[PDB]
DNA sequence: TGCATCCGTGAGTAGA
DNA sequence: TATAATGGGAGCACGGATGCA
């Protein structure tokens, strides 16, 4: 009953992250903070 | 008793056991209902004071699973059993009032 | 092969 | 209206009684109408004579039996869920030869089921049909050895479960080998046991070179028959001590004992006729004067040798010849089970004999009752009867199954038995068979065919003497038929004499052109080649066999309609079907109608006696189609013998009416008739064509439980007067009430289980001050998608007259709910030619294509369904229907002899006059639209250029094509369209019954997976192949959902539901329960299954629960 | 066997868009039922979930509010249609349901070939993808209008046929 | 057909990656009540009820339309998961 | 005129050029107008639409003539039983063909708008055989044993069969039915086998960097073995289309780079090149030669044939293969 | 397939055929632990073989 | 080494 | 718990992998 290693379950595509530019720069300046 | 593996169709594709529901494990609806009931009781117990809600919780068993006697809850809050009886009474009374206004817990009475 | 036959035989040996 | 019947052929004999294959077979098995001393050794009489006397009280003997009267009538049996049956008694005398004692008593053996008037049984309240079984006739056969061409196998076959198949072979080493119970051994040995000597065998089998030398063995003839008997017994039974009387008993049972080994009367005859010998009994050998004496074996070995040697007049056997395959009807099957139950009863007798003894003490009839009950209830050949319409029952009774106990299993049947053998002609219908996995295994008895006393199917032929066709009709088996040149039925005759110098005939099935001097016999009719259903298809000669199959079968699926009509084009069997199916009701003698009611008709006959025929009214068949008779005669009406008193279900004036006659246009319509879909006019609903009554039966029990009684009551906890509104004083819904899904039929309360409330319950009860009741609501409610009007409620209580329920049951309530179903989208329609489809659109009358006179068509069928299907019978039916639509008449156009084109054109011309001339006299000429269309038809080559408009319209009409206007526009359809009357049936597959959905619902006990089927509120099966489809799309999450959240992951489905009602996103799924089950089942198999992490450490998927 | 699934008789959908299928109301009410409960609660239709379900139990307790609510529930969502036997991946396809009166599932003409479906009484099964992930998969990967070409030959699978060819040819 | 599906496939090396991006983004939209959207008021997906135009409740319709704009950044190892979730909880609480 | 093939090609080209959203739109337009016109076109079927060519009678009479020339030659001993039966079968086969051609030529010349003819020609419904049985003769029927009857069926469903003819037909009908019935199970079993053997194969990476490949022959030795001939177009397409070139291929002045996915046009080009004798075989990346463990690679698999573009990593090509092979299985005769 | 008018791409068949060739039989163990006539996957024996080539075995 | 034996396998969904 | 009793009874078909000639 696991998630198959094909399609959307592939190690190639499945760790892909989405982020918007606002949240992206919001983090980017916080990692540029320290 | 009869065998769960008694055939059903004329071809052998089918067992009699397969038409028998499980009456034990709570249906997803049942589970969801007791969940909503815990959450709604918790919503209604926050409109009380922490002490009177705790008194009702200890008295009805929502806390440890056991329903404590008035002398025990009175011994727990350091008050008289009559006092804890009355705190219980006004708690339940306020609950009946909030219920009368909000209508929220009625549906759960089945 | 057939347990009853075998046991019958063993029985017949006494 | 008027009925014109076409065709030249006169049927010399009528159709035989159509259910006789059932009726006569059972009548013969029971012999109830015969006095006990006048009974033959057939049937259950045979059973008793075979089982008794029971020897070693001392001897128990059988004198006679008798069948009493049925304790309850049929309608009562169906009501109370009883079996229609008669008591069976047997007069038995226990005799002691030593004592000289005789004690004679009539013992009660229980009941035996009775066949009804129509050929069916009522078994525990439901109607059942015993389907006949085709199989290999017992006898002696010779087939080619597949391994060694030029060599043969002789096979000796008895009746099923009547003893061992024996094979006689000539082995490579030269010695002839007998095979019994999968043990080969030299036949010579058995031959010696039979009393044969080397000189006798040299005499008989010497004529065939070198074979008998292979039969010759010194050591065998050296030993006496006794020694050879014991040797044989040691060959058949290793480890069994070789005592001689033991060996005699065994070999006697194997080859001799008539109670163990039985050839049929059929097998006896066949062995005799093949081997050219005479059988004393029905067995392979005998025991006489203390020794074994041969009957079968030597003739068999002889024939085998002669065949091997190429000696003339010796041939192999077609095992698929209908001379080698025989039908086992109800009588034979039931008698077989009777024989079994009786043998068990007899074992009980002998067992009881060894421990002041009468017959009633020695005899327990429980095993017999059990064999009979088991045959009728649980057999495969015992089928829940198909009563959808009357024709469906008729066909059911005439079914021939190659399947069942003592017969082939599916997938073990190759092309051989599924084939249409040449000998099927006039015996088994080449058309009507199931499509799919059962093709050729289930078949139907041909219309004129009869199963004879030996179980072979016979077809009638006419004696032809010197080109003169007599009316003498001989019924032949296949082997008999193999002797003659038989002319076809449409052979031209002037009077009784053959009028052609070349006649088409059959010699051993082979088509051949002969002379009237060579014609020995002639077919009775083409009707005889086909089943009853196939015989109801007009223009069948114009229909490809594959679709004819479909029409043939689909007729048995037709639903009885409230407005039902007989076809405009009939084959002529429509009346005989209604008559033999016992659907309608007829006048027994000549007379006058005294009274006519909806419920009853009363007729005074010549004799003067006043007879009252009650009418069956809105009764629910097995399939839930409504069976009811309507009075067809009025008070004071004079009726003859056989005249029609009352129409049955799906009967119009005693003609079989399976459907409606609708005006069709064949033309595509806007995609709505795409790929076999059908468009119908809303007018059809308005006039109630295709409307059918259906009745559903719901049932509920109140039983004694350990926590209290369940009970039927109007008092149901927490329910509104709104909810209890239609419930009567006792809790049962009142007659006439309309019920919808969710409504209560019967109120019932059950005592709550053993439970303590969780803290939430306690606190809640405190808040509302409402004590939790002792009982909960178990009421039977109308299921999703069901409901209608309540037309009946039966109630049965414990402690009431004539009523006893299963142990523990206090009371049983049954509610009946009737619904009138209008034709709707998704319902299935079909014609007799195998054109079938679902209604995809119901158009308002103003959108229908319509004739110039404003008449809209009822049904639009797509022409694209015709050409690849090759069934043109519907086209001819449509033309004839056009003509008959304007002349106001119906036709009888029998199969292969019937209306040809020219006569159809004549009728069409006459029709055109009515269609057109009326308009020309009303003061209307041709329409500009008709002119445009005529221009088109002219360009299409449909009409001749230069002719008048009326002449061209007639030219179109004779081709059955009319100008048709589009309802949406008013512009004509660019070309002329085929429009005419067609007979179309509404089938049993209705979308109302099949439409189902589930959100969540009951789960299975072990697997924790959703149950199956609409009635269980089950989920759809998403199986291996569907999983493969999801994998192939690479939709991993959808898949994982199917495997977890939506099925057996308990935490997951719970969480998913809660999260969906909260508007939360669905949770990450967890371990599916069936996997835990697999793991535990593998642990049960002593295998350790361990889920591991990437470090090879054990992961617990049982969450600590299973670990100490 | 799975939850959130149903089956019925298919019937031709000529009016439908390639990405749509006709889905009976009565079916959709059951398939999407929990969503319909949530939506009935968001709107005025019920005090809470339990009242909403009780109100859906009896068929005469149902009002047009719940139908419009169910319309709002399925908006943008797809269901999977499946016909047995499922021979290749295109035996399951995704469609946006258009809610219809009556008990038949309506199927688009151009997908018949791929399903090997026709109107002689064939039935199909419907499945609801639950998750946003399942819906993403369904709408992007499985949607009828997104698979036009056979994975096997690469030739158009969804193509003019029967009456369509007939008319264009004519 | 999903509007702009061809361009959507244009955006990624593997269609399954498109599906993952869309699904995750829709989970984000659902979690944050849409308050985090990259769409302008006039770019907002609409649904027609009896009363009138309302926001499209379908988060996947949304996510796809967003992805079409260019305003979303996708890929592997953009930012630690707990950090992304926390910065989003800070920026758009709920 | 637009028929099945032309429309299919239109859809494919429109897919390649305009993409799937537009092609879905085109498909719906084609659907709409097609249905609309097919409604008003006046397509119907009357019995007279199955047109018996006069030629049939002649072709029959002539057959009966030669039918004698065989019979006589048997009596005189020139012909054996086998040679005679075989000559009769050949005669009736050629006659059947004759009346087919008669039916369609008659349609085309005198009735090009005949419904049966139009339906057959367009690809809407029907093939020549079914039309023949409707119009010309049903032809030869098989015995249960499978061997052919001497007597054909002269009738058409138009004319109607004799009961004897009909019964003769039923043998073939039933053998066909039982064959289908027993075949679907073998096909099913095969499919599950293939799925089981291929399931783990997925596209796991874009390149396995193998240097190996397979060469697709554009020519085959003739059965005469007299010369080499060009393979049928579709065979070449099925071996070539959507594949990555293993090596650079220079033909007809066009340079097809190494690593290029062959389009249908690239394939056509190569075929035309082979016609001009410039190339006899094409180097191509293949799953056969792929070094990817547990599956194939993008370059070796080539197109996802459903999208007409390079396959997306993560696609389960094993299941797709097994299904692609298994699906037609019940059609194999 | 061609005979039946079924257009099917070669690569689908090539994938299955590839699976048909997945295995090999040892005709000599060399320095390995393997046995003569032992069947195993071509991949595994290629790995092993290059490990033993790396060892000089 | 070749003949013989034992053993395992034979489409899906519905439904009953 | 005591007369003696002592051996049963029913019952297709193909491939592949192995054992035996
Ligand atoms: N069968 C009985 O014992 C019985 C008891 C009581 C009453 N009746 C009556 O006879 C009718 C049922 O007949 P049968 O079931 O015995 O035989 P038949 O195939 O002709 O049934 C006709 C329809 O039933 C459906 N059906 C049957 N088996 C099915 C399976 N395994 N899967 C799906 N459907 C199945 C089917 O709808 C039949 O209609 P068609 O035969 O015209 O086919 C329509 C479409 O269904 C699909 N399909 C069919 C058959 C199979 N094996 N697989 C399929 O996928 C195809 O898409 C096809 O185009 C009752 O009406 C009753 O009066 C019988
Ligand atoms: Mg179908
Ligand atoms: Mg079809
Ligand atoms: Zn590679």
């Amino acid at each position: 009953g696991r998630l198959i290693p094909a399609g959307t379950g592939s190690d190639f595509v499945r760790f892909t992250q989405v982020v918007d530019q606002k949240t992206l720069k919001a983090i980017e300046e916080a990692r540029k903070e320290a | 008793p009869v065998s769960l593996e008694t055939p059903i169709g004329d071809e052998k594709d089918s067992f009699y056991g397969d038409f028998i529901p499980d009456e034990h494990l709570p249906s997803p609806v049942d589970a969801a209902t007791q969940s909503l009931l815990s959450e709604e009781l918790e919503k209604a117990l926050s409109k009380l004071s922490e002490r009177e809600a705790m008194v009702l919780k200890l008295r009805k068993g929502l806390i440890d699973g056991r329903e404590h006697t008035l002398e025990e809850v009175g011994a727990f809050f350091g008050v008289t059993r009559e006092r804890i009886r009355q705190i219980e009474n006004k708690a339940l009374r306020k609950l009946k009032y909030h219920e009368s206004r909000t209508r929220k817990l009625r549906d759960f009475l089945d | 092969s057939d347990p009853v036959r075998q046991y019958l035989h063993e029985i017949g040996q006494v | 209206m008027e009925i014109k019947r076409f065709g030249r052929i006169r049927e010399v004999i009528p159709l035989p009684p159509l259910t006789e294959i059932q009726v006569e077979s059972y009548r013969r098995a029971l012999q109830a109408d015969v006095p006990p001393e006048k009974r033959e050794n057939v049937g259950i009489q045979a059973a008793f004579r075979e089982t008794f006397p029971i020897e070693e009280g001392l001897v128990l003997d059988f004198l006679e039996y008798r069948l009493g009267e049925p304790p309850f009538p049929q309608d009562e049996c169906r009501e109370k869920d009883l079996t229609y049956q008669a008591p069976l008694y047997a007069r038995l005398q226990l005799i002691h030869k030593d004592t000289g004692l005789i004690k004679e008593d009539e013992v009660f053996l229980g009941h035996i089921p009775l066949m009804t008037e129509d050929g069916s049984f009522i078994i525990n309240g439901a109607d059942r049909v015993i389907v006949s079984q085709i199989h290999r006739s017992p006898g002696v056969y010779f087939t080619p050895d597949p391994a060694r061409p030029g060599r043969y196998i002789a096979s000796i076959i008895p009746l099923p479960k009547r003893g061992p198949w024996i094979d006689l072979e000539v082995e490579p080493n030269g010695v002839v080998s007998m095979k019994v119970n999968k043990r080969k051994f030299p036949l010579v040995l058995l031959l010696r046991v039979l009393g044969y000597d080397q000189e006798t065998l040299a005499r008989e089998l010497g004529a065939y070179g070198e074979l008998v030398q292979g039969l010759m063995d010194e050591s065998v003839f050296a030993m006496r028959p006794e020694e050879a008997l014991i040797r044989l017994f040691t060959l058949l039974r290793p480890g069994d001590p070789p005592k001689r009387d033991k060996a005699v008993a065994y070999v006697y049972g194997l080859i001799a004992d008539p109670r163990r080994y039985d050839l049929g009367e059929a097998g006896r005859y066949k062995a005799e006729e093949k081997l050219g010998i005479r059988l004393s009994g029905r067995t392979l050998a005998r025991f006489e004067d203390g020794e074994f004496k041969d009957e079968v074996f030597l003739p068999t070995l002889r024939y085998l040798f002669a065949l091997t040697a190429g000696v003339p007049g010796h041939e192999v056997d077609d095992i698929d010849h209908l001379g080698n395959r025989r039908i086992r009807t109800v009588g034979e099957l039931m008698t077989d089970q009777f024989r079994v139950g009786l043998a068990r009863l007899a074992r009980g007798v002998r067992e009881r004999m060894l421990m002041s003894l009468t017959p009633a003490k020695l005899v327990n009839s429980r095993p017999l009752e059990a064999a009979i009950r088991e045959f009728f209830s649980r057999s495969q050949l015992s089928q829940f009867k198909d009563e959808t319409n009357p024709l469906s029952s008729l066909r059911h009774k005439r079914r021939i199954s190659a399947l069942g106990p003592g017969g082939l299993t599916r997938e073990r049947a190759g092309f051989d038995v599924r084939d249409v053998h040449r000998t099927h002609y006039g015996r088994i219908c080449p058309v009507e068979t199931p499509e799919g996995a059962n093709i050729g295994l289930i078949t139907s008895l041909a219309a004129y065919a009869r199963v004879d006393e030996l179980g072979f199917i016979r077809t009638p032929y006419r004696r032809v003497v010197g080109g003169v066709v007599t009316d003498e009709v001989v019924y032949m088996t296949a082997t008999e038929e193999d002797r003659y040149t038989i002319a076809q039925a449409n052979t031209p005759l002037e009077g009784n004499r053959i009028a052609a110098e070349r006649v088409v005939a059959r010699r051993k099935g082979e088509p051949v052109i002969v002379s009237p001097e060579e014609v020995e016999f002639m077919d009775v009719s083409p009707k005889q080649v086909f089943s009853v259903n196939t015989n109801l298809i007009p223009f069948l000669e114009h229909d490809d066999a594959n679709r004819a199959l479909m029409g043939s079968n689909m007729q048995t699926q037709a639903v009885p309609l409230i407005r039902a009509q007989a076809p405009v084009v009939m084959t002529g069997l429509e009346e005989r079907v209604v008559r033999d199916s016992l659907a309608a009701l007829y006048a027994e003698e000549d007379g006058e109608v005294a009274k006519v009611d909806g419920n009853r008709i009363v007729v005074r006959y010549e004799d003067g006696r006043l007879v009252e025929y009650p009418l069956r009214r809105f009764y629910r068949s097995n399939q839930g189609t409504a069976l009811d008779q309507r009075p067809r005669v009025v008070v004071g009406q004079r009726v003859r013998k056989g005249d029609l008193l009352a129409d049955g279900p799906a009967s119009e004036n005693g003609f079989l009416a399976l459907g409606q006659n609708v005006l069709v246009a064949i033309m595509p319509f806007d995609g709505y008739n795409f790929e076999d879909a059908i468009v119908i006019s809303e007018e059809l609903l308005k006039r109630d064509f295709y409307t059918s009554i259906h009745i559903e039966r719901y049932e509920i029990e109140a039983r004694d439980t350990k926590l209290g009684p369940e009970r039927i009551t109007r008092d149901i906890p927490h329910l509104s007067e709104a909810a209890l509104r239609d419930l009567d004083e006792e809790g049962v819904v009142r007659i006439g009430a309309e019920v919808k899904p969710g409504d209560i039929l019967v109120g019932r309360t059950s005592f709550k289980g053993e439970s303590e409330p969780t803290p939430e319950e306690r606190l809640l009860r405190s808040i509302f001050g409402e004590k939790a009741r002792d009982v909960k609501d178990t009421s039977l409610r109308v299921p999703p998608g069901e409901g209608g009007i309540v037309v009946r409620t039966v109630r049965l209580r414990r402690g009431d007259p004539g009523v006893e329920l299963k142990p523990g049951v206090r009371e049983v309530v049954r509610v009946y709910v009737a619904q009138k179903r209008k034709l709707q989208v998704g319902d299935k329609l079909a014609n007799r030619h195998g054109n079938k489809g679902v209604v995809a659109k119901i158009l308002p009358v103003e959108d229908m294509p319509h004739l110039p006179d404003g008449t809209p068509v009822d049904v639009i069928l797509n022409p694209l369904g015709v050409p690849s299907r090759m069934n043109l019978g519907q086209i001819l039916e449509t033309h004839l229907g056009l003509a008959g639509y304007f002349l106001g008449q119906r036709y009888i156009s029998p199969i292969f002899d019937g209306a040809k084109e020219p006569e159809i054109k004549e009728l069409l011309a006459q029709a055109f006059e009515v269609y057109f001339g009326k308009r020309k006299g009303e003061g209307f000429g041709v329409d500009k639209r008709e002119v445009e269309v005529l221009r088109r038809a002219e360009k299409l080559g449909l009409v001749t250029p230069g002719k008048t408009p009326e002449e061209q319209l007639k030219e179109l009409f004779l081709q059955g094509k009319v100008v048709l206007y589009d309802g949406r526009t008013g512009e004509p359809i660019e070309g002329p369209i085929v429009v005419g009357q067609m007979f179309i049936m509404k089938l049993y597959h209705m979308v109302e019954d099949k439409m189902h959905a589930r959100s969540t619902g009951p789960y299975s006990l072990i697997t924790q997976q959703p149950l199956g089927g609409k009635a269980q509120f089950g989920g759809q099966r998403f199986g291996e192949m569907e999983v493969w489809a999801l994998e192939a799309y690479g939709a991993a999450h959808t898949l994982q959902e199917m495997l977890t959240l939506k099925s057996d992951d308990i935490e997951g489905r719970n969480a998913a539901y809660e999260a969906i009602i909260k508007g939360e996103d669905v949770p990450e799924p967890s371990v599916p329960e069936s996997f835990r089950v697999l793991v535990k089942e593998l642990q049960a198999l002593a295998l350790d299954v361990q889920t591991l992490d990437e470090k090879d450490n054990p992961v617990d998927i049982f969450e600590g629960l299973a670990s100490k | 066997r799975v939850d959130y699934s149903g089956r019925s008789v298919i019937v031709v959908g000529p009016q439908l868009k390639l990405h749509q299928c006709g889905l009976p109301k009565r079916m959709a009410l059951e398939l999407f039922k929990p969503f319909l409960l949530k939506k009935m609660e968001e709107k005025g239709i019920a005090p809470n979930v339990k009242a909403a379900r009780r109100m859906l139990e009896r068929q005469r307790d149902i009002k047009d509010e719940v139908w419009d609510a169910l319309e709002e529930v399925i908006h943008g969502k797809v269901v999977l249609l499946n016909r047995a036997p499922t021979l290749h991946r295109l035996g399951i396809q995704a469609f946006q349901p258009v809610l219809v009166e009556g008990q038949s599932i309506q199927l688009h003409p151009l997908v018949c070939e791929a399903f090997n479906a026709d109107f002689d009484g064939d039935q199909m099964a419907v499945h609801v993808p639950l998750s946003s992930f399942a819906q993403a998969e369904a709408r992007i990967q499985m949607l009828s209008a997104h698979n036009l070409l056979s994975p096997a030959s690469g030739e158009p699978l969804a193509k003019p046929s029967r009456d369509i060819i007939l008319g264009l040819y004519y | 057909a999903e509007p702009g599906i061809d361009k959507l496939f244009g955006m990624v090396d593997s269609k399954y990656r498109l599906t993952v991006v869309v699904a995750k983004r829709a989970q984000q939209l659902l979690r944050h009540g849409f308050k985090n959207t990259v769409l302008e008021p006039e770019e907002r997906p609409k649904m027609q009820t009896l009363e009138g135009l309302f926001d499209d409740p379908n988060a996947v319709t949304w996510a796809m339309k967003e992805l079409l704009t260019g305003r979303l950044v996708f890929g592997e190892n953009l930012v630690p998961e707990d950090r992304l979730q926390k910065e989003m909880e800070r920026l758009y609480p709920v | 005129p637009q028929e099945k093939n032309s429309l299919k090609d239109l859809v494919y080209q429109a897919f390649l050029r305009l993409g799937m959203e537009k092609t879905a739109r085109l498909l719906d337009a084609l659907k709409y107008y097609g249905f609309t016109f097919s409604t008003t076109s006046g397509i119907t079927i009357g019995i007279d639409d199955a047109v018996i060519p006069e030629e049939k009678k002649q072709y029959l009479e002539e057959a009966d003539r030669k039918l004698l020339q065989i019979e006589q030659a048997y009596e005189m001993g020139f012909l054996t039983d086998r040679e005679r039966y075989d000559q009769i079968l050949q005669l009736w086969t050629e006659t059947t063909e004759k009346v087919t051609q008669a039916v369609f030529k008659n349609f085309e010349e005198n009735y090009p708008f005949n419904p049966l003819y139009v339906m057959a020609q367009s690809g809407a419904r029907g093939n020549p055989q079914q039309i023949r049985q409707l119009c010309g003769l049903r032809g030869l029927m098989q015995k249960p044993s499978g061997e052919t009857f001497e007597v054909p069926v002269r009738s058409s469903f138009r004319e109607g069969l004799t009961v004897l003819e009909y019964f003769i037909s039923s043998h073939g009908a039933r053998k066909g039915g039982a064959d289908t019935a027993l075949r679907t199970a073998d096909s099913g079993y095969l499919t599950r086998k293939l799925v089981d053997v291929t399931h783990e194969i997925v596209v796991r990476e874009a390149d396995c960097g193998t240097t190996n490949y397979i060469s697709v022959p554009l020519f085959q030795p003739d059965e005469v073995t007299r010369s080499l001939r060009l393979r049928k177009r579709a065979d070449i397409e099925a071996g070539l289309y959507g594949r990555v070139l293993a090596r650079e291929v220079e033909v007809l002045g066009v340079r097809l780079e190494e690593g290029r996915y062959l389009s249908m046009d690239d394939v056509h080009l190569l075929i035309k090149a082979a016609e001009a004798g410039e190339i006899q075989e094409v180097p191509v990346r293949s799953p056969l030669t792929c070094q990817t463990r547990y599956g194939v690679c993008q370059k070796c698999y080539g197109y996802d044939l459903s999208m007409a573009r390079p396959v997306s990593i993560g696609e389960a090509v094993g299941i797709v293969a097994a299904q692609s092979i298994g699906e037609p299985g019940t059609q194999l005769t | 397939y061609r005979a039946q008018g079924v257009k099917l791409h070669d690569k689908h068949i090539e994938i299955v055929v590839r699976q048909m060739m997945k295995y090999v039989e040892v005709t000599d163990p060399g320095d390995s632990r393997l046995l003569e006539g032992q069947v195993l996957e071509k991949w595994d024996v290629e790995a092993l073989n290059e490990r033993l080539i790396a060892e000089g075995k």
